[PDB]
């Protein structure tokens, strides 16, 4: 599923601004 | 609306054109507990001594802040922030700067950011998730009046207060401009396509950006994720948008109008700007004035335990505070 797909993933976490 | 946005920007320009400086010190404050941290900034939770109130304090550092070549962005910051005035804009209470760092004091917002309440429960009802929205459309309407972009909308910079309803905080990427602007600033899953494409851009990227946190609320996952920023944003221009099965067909709708590439044709950019987007299905049982006045029940209020709780916020590893004997930066931040 995409939810499994996102939970799986590196991002799900706090994102912080692009520097 | 259009009587209350003149007023608004009559109490704004006067604020713009002068601005409050210095108006505390880093000694009137005990200092707590981070309760965030970003690229660029630590936001600490701390007491003012003479009153008892609690604040939030961002301490920006001033090397870093020159380094990130964030000296623009900074100043625009402070400027934006202690011009503004929305029910649902944080509230800047003082800011000042010592040999070391750059600090802004703000109303602390102690129901946490959107993100973690998010992450937790998994997603958010359509009638919740529209809830949050219809402040976000409100805000835009405003600060868009004011000449500002604000370019980096996301649940970690979006707050809960004690009522359930929204404070924005963070306008390190805030402006105020008329014509196009070229940065490339935000954050990679909220990046409008015409930002990752290296063309001029305006205001429209905050309306592209209100798709993605919508989407984002609803479903519990961005409509473009992936383990690199580099393929995030190659589906983004893509544009290619897949929806859950459980969204409503008034919200897909609004949300091919909101994620949608061409600005000819992107709701908040069109002739009835952004009423093109009050007016939709649905946001049909939304009550604008009620919103904006505060009187509508929120869909959920965090658990607040006292003064100083700071329960609804994440840990942080914690660092000493240092002030060089000798100012750094001093000539770049003379205005802040
Ligand atoms: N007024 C406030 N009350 C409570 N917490 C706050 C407040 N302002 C900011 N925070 C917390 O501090 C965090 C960092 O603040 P901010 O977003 O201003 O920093 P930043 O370095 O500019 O982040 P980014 O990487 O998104 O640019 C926020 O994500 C939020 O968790
Ligand atoms: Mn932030
Ligand atoms: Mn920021």
């Amino acid at each position: 599923t995409t939810y499994a797909d996102f939970i799986a993933s590196g991002r799900t976490g706090r994102r912080n601004a692009i520097h | 609306v259009k009587e209350f946005l003149a007023k608004a920007k009559e109490d704004f320009l006067k604020k713009w054109e002068t601005p409050s400086q210095n108006t505390a010190q880093l000694d009137q404050f005990d200092r707590i507990k981070t309760l965030g941290t970003g690229s660029f900034g630590r936001v600490m939770l701390v007491k003012h001594k003479e009153s008892g109130n609690h604040y939030a304090m961002k301490i920006l550092d001033k090397q870093k802040v020159v380094k990130l070549k964030q000296i623009e962005h900074t100043l625009n910051e402070k400027r934006i922030l202690q011009a503004v005035n929305f029910p649902f804009l944080v509230k800047l209470e003082f800011s000042f700067k010592d040999n070391s760092n750059l600090y802004m004091v703000m109303e602390y917002v102690a129901g946490g950011e959107m993100f973690s309440h998010l992450r937790r429960i998994g997603r958010f009802s359509e009638p919740h998730a529209r809830f949050y929205a219809a402040q976000i459309v409100l805000t835009f309407e405003y600060l868009h009046s004011l000449d500002l972009i604000y370019r980096d909308l996301k649940p970690e910079n979006l707050l809960i207060d004690q009522q359930g309803y929204i404070q924005v905080t963070d306008f390190g990427f805030a402006k105020r401009v008329k014509g196009r602007t070229w940065t490339l600033c935000g954050t990679p899953e909220y990046l409008a396509p015409e930002i990752i494409l290296s063309k001029g851009y305006n205001k429209a990227v905050d309306w592209w950006a209100l798709g993605v946190l919508i989407y984002e609320m609803a479903a519990g996952y961005p409509p473009f994720f992936a383990d690199q920023p580099i393929q995030i944003y190659e589906k983004i221009v893509s544009g290619k948008v897949r929806f859950p099965s459980h969204f409503s067909s008034d919200l897909k709708d609004l949300l091919r109008n909101l994620l949608q590439v061409d600005l000819t044709k992107r709701f908040g950019n069109l002739k009835n700007g952004v009423n093109d987007i009050k007016n939709h299905k649905w946001f049909a049982t939304t009550d604008w004035i009620a919103i904006y006045q505060r009187k509508v029940e929120a869909p959920f209020i965090p658990k607040f335990k006292g003064p100083g709780d700071t329960s609804n916020f994440d840990d942080y590893e914690e660092e000493e505070i240092r002030v060089s004997i000798n100012e750094k930066c001093g000539k770049e931040f003379t205005e802040f």
